[PDB]
């Protein structure tokens, strides 16, 4: 999965 | 509700302890039980708020992620898979749901224009997890959407590009358009284009920000490499 | 209870979906409801019901553990702290009694000799754990050495001295002379001869755990290390 | 702490 904040 | 009896300040405080002790979902509840009496967050607040839910419904989506892959695995047998996966999905969407009525209840307000991308983002954040098990759903896109683009219009008038919410919401807004609309080219452009803003404009990192500047337009080279 | 229409193997099934959602509450939940059947259970089973409370209580006691010693340092204010700390610590008595009501009235029993040695175990440990919240207590401590003492006295005779489970009750109850007793010469003097007489019969290892009695028995050592 | 299983 790609990053996310 | 539960916390109706005790101190707002008192709620914070014991908001902090539950963070020390890892114990997310205490957090959120004494942070949910400050927000219910009614007063404005501060800047420190809100981002209490945010770490204690984005804790929880982390985990929640990190199971509920285990059981779908074998559920899709089971289906090339036993409804107990497909079950347990329900139940996982179901307490997921309550916890959204939770956060989503606090947001209009309470906190989307009047405030001021960081205060509202800030909770914006937040918005689209809670509704692309609901997207990502729904399924009939469209109607849920669209809200993540439309709480998206009102947060980063504000936001490129209002916010320097180093922000680190202001990045925060690009680089998620960007995963959005790659994994939910299925629009690759929208997120990479975004990504690209955030990342570019913020290097033509470095000169306005903040003395009390920079480690999270930093790190969030690694990230946005990260989902770039991941995506070329 | 809530498990009380589920099949038992339906039941089984799902403990071990929850074990690879890392969803342990909802694994103790299942094997407990499994418990609830009134069947015996199978080696592979009881390992289940203990790995899914021994996960739950330990993040418990180092919840507790993170804010017993913030209430240390506090003491050197408000009541936030001790109420906070407070309430962990009856969440955690909570598990530790279901778990021991559970030992007695069901699994406790006419069975085997392995199987006694298991569960005792598991009773001397759980009330171990109320040992470390509790005073006013040693009420408690007794009942955690019986607990260790008889299925010590079981497993010398029945299993050979690299049984992993022989090997981890001899390491638990070397730590409880250790840190509830105060003893630490009985400790040290346990785990010492532990380990030498593995070793001594290190012939005995078994083909499907030999990995589990090396490990432990790496911790033995350890435990000495950081007694000397 | 010491090691306990
Ligand atoms: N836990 C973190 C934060 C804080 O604790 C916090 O108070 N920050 C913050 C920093 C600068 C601001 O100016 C604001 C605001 O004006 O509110 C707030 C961090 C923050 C960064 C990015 C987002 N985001 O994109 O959502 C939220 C929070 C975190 C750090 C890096 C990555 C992910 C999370
Ligand atoms: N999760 C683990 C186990 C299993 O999953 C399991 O089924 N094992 C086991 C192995 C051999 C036996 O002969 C028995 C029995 O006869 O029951 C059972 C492990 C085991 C080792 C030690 C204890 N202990 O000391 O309590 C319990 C379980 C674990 C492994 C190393 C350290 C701590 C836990």
């Amino acid at each position: 999965f790609p990053a996310t904040v | 509700g539960a916390m109706g009896s005790m101190e707002r300040a008192s709620l914070i405080q014991k908001a902090k302890l539950a963070e020390q002790a890892e114990r997310y979902e205490d957090m959120a509840a004494f942070m949910k039980g400050a927000v219910e009496k009614g007063e404005e967050l501060s800047c420190e607040e809100r981002n209490l708020l945010s770490v204690a839910y984005k804790n929880v419904v982390g985990g929640q989506r990190a199971a509920w992620r285990v059981l779908s892959s074998i559920e899709q695995k089971s289906n090339e047998k036993g409804p107990e898979v497909r079950e347990y996966r329900e139940k996982v999905e179901t307490e997921l969407q309550g916890v959204c749901d939770t956060v989503l009525g606090l947001l209009d209840s309470h906190l989307i307000k009047a405030g001021d224009a960081e205060s509202r991308v800030f909770y914006l983002k937040m918005k689209g954040d809670y509704y692309r997890y609901l997207a990502e098990v729904a399924t009939g759903k469209k109607r849920i896109i669209d809200s993540a959407r439309s709480a998206y683009q009102e947060a980063m219009d504000i936001s490129k008038k209002e916010m320097p590009p180093t922000n680190p919410i202001r990045l925060g919401l690009a680089l998620n807004f960007s995963v959005f358009h790659y994994e939910i609309a299925n629009s690759p080219e929208e997120a990479i452009s975004l990504a690209k284009t955030t990342f570019d803003e913020a290097m033509a404009d470095l000169h306005t990192l903040s003395e009390d920000s920079y480690k999270d500047s930093t790190l969030i337009m690694q990230l946005l080279r990260d989902n770039l490499t991941l995506w070329t």
